[PDB]
């Protein structure tokens, strides 16, 4: 009920350290593919975390 | 034997470490993939290396 | 052991079956039957059926 919301700019993102980052399985994206975050790029990224 | 994050990467259309250095796989690829969790026989306190 | 579920080892077997050019070789546990001919029959030859 209280998600906190961190707001990332301003830097260069590498997607390959959350796989060390984190012992997750599946990268479950809905209007992307994990594989081809690195090439494009976007405006502001937000992480929501609960 | 690979590790739990790139299961996953075993698939036709794939990029990254495994795919990409390692073992790629065919775009028009026709076959079956079999993995299965492994951590009794192939890991050790100390660390399998 | 101690890792997470994401970062236990795991062993993949890959089977790659090549479609039907040459003679084929390996073929599944099927009784085959006598050839009859001049007849309309249903036929299944190396499973592909007609
Ligand atoms: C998370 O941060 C702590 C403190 O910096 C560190 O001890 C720990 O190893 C970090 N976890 C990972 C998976 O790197």
């Amino acid at each position: 009920y209280a998600w906190n919301r961190k707001r990332i700019s301003n830097c260069v993102a590498d997607y390959s350290v959350i796989y060390n980052f984190a012992p997750f399985f599946a990268f479950k994206c809905y209007g992307v593919s994990p594989t081809k975050l690195n090439d494009l790029c976007f405006t502001n990224v937000y992480a929501d975390s609960f | 034997v690979i590790r739990g994050n790139e299961v996953s990467q075993i698939a036709p259309g794939q990029t990254g470490n495994i795919a990409d250095y390692n073992y790629k796989l065919p775009d028009d690829f026709t076959g079956c993939v079999i993995a299965w969790n492994s951590n009794k026989l192939d890991s050790k306190p100390s660390g399998n290396y | 052991p101690t890792y997470g579920v994401g970062h236990q080892p795991y062993r993949v077997v890959v089977l790659s079956f090549e479609l039907l050019h040459a003679p084929a070789t390996v073929c599944g546990p099927k009784k085959s039957t006598n050839l009859v001919k001049n007849k309309c029959v249903n036929f299944n030859f190396n499973g592909l059926t007609g």
